RNA sequence: UCUUUCUCGAUUCCGUGGGUGGUGGUGCAUGGCCGUUGUUGGCUGGUUAAUUCCGAUGAACG
């Protein structure tokens, strides 16, 4: 399911639609412009890892859970060439640009 | 008397205070450019919007 | 564009240039209303030279 | 700048160099360009005593 999400996050980087960071993710969520959300499973502080799906359910937004954050961060383009490797724990794709159909039928 | 440059207070998880569990713990800016996420600073006597700079008491 | 190209080795990103070449009030009235004896050489005379002498061996 | 948080988000900021240095100052060679060592022609506006004031508005010969 990760390989069918990598291309849609890549075209999100192409079309600049995705919002990296928790605050930009929430800003995409409450403006009702959001399309889907991606949450890292490695979250030490627990009060925000439960808030993201609460906001997603309040705004009827689908969610994908990924095990890693630094791998998610280098997929969403938080690295430069890679010397510096920093990652994000949550990112909301606001709008897209084949496997996006696979993801949206996996939601159903 | 050397002038030290100001350093921003790096507060841990500044986002994790305006919500519960759902609702908005702080109210919303009623402006045209500001709203649906532009949260309202609530100081001990007064209220601040960080983009359009409205003064609410 | 050109005719001699990559041919090998891992193009990373997709080089977006389409946005560069083709690119080329109550608060008003509110702020309108808001508009209207010693030194280093003398102290050397203080030091004495007759206290801590080592015991002398005579000839 | 000192309090209290709101927002912009990668446009980043902290340390150490006897390593250079650059919005630096300074001379030489160096390419262009001035000045330097005759002759005959040719009015919307306000304003003042006033063709007053401001304000718009070319040529040949040796
Ligand atoms: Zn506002």
């Amino acid at each position: 399911v990760n390989t069918a999400l990598q291309e849609v996050l890549k075209t999100a980087l192409i079309h600049d639609g995705l919002a990296r960071g928790i605050r930009e993710a929430a800003k995409a969520l409450d403006k009702r412009q959001a399309h889907l959300c991606v949450l890292a499973s490695n979250c030490d502080e627990p009060m925000y890892v439960k808030l993201v799906e609460a906001l997603c359910a309040e705004h009827q937004i689908n969610l994908i859970k990924v095990d890693d954050n630094k791998k998610l961060g280098e997929w969403v383009g938080l690295c430069k060439i890679p010397r510096k490797v920093v990652g994000c724990s949550c990112v909301v794709v606001k709008d897209y640009g084949q496997a996006k159909d696979v993801i949206e039928e996996y939601f159903k | 008397p050397k002038k030290n440059k100001h350093k921003r207070k790096k507060v841990k998880l500044a986002v994790l205070k305006y919500y519960k569990v759902i609702s908005r713990l702080r109210r919303e800016c009623p402006s045209d450019e500001c709203g649906a996420g532009v949260f309202m600073a609530s100081h001990f006597d007064r209220h601040y919007c960080g983009k359009c700079c409205l003064t609410y008491c | 564009s050109s005719v001699m190209r990559r041919n090998e080795q891992l193009t990373l990103h997709d080089e977006r240039f389409e946005k560069f070449y083709e690119q080329y009030s109550n608060r008003l009235q509110e702020v309108l209303n808001d508009y209207y004896k010693w030194d280093c050489e003398s102290i050397c005379s203080t030091y004495s030279n007759l206290y801590n002498h080592p015991q002398l061996i005579k000839y």
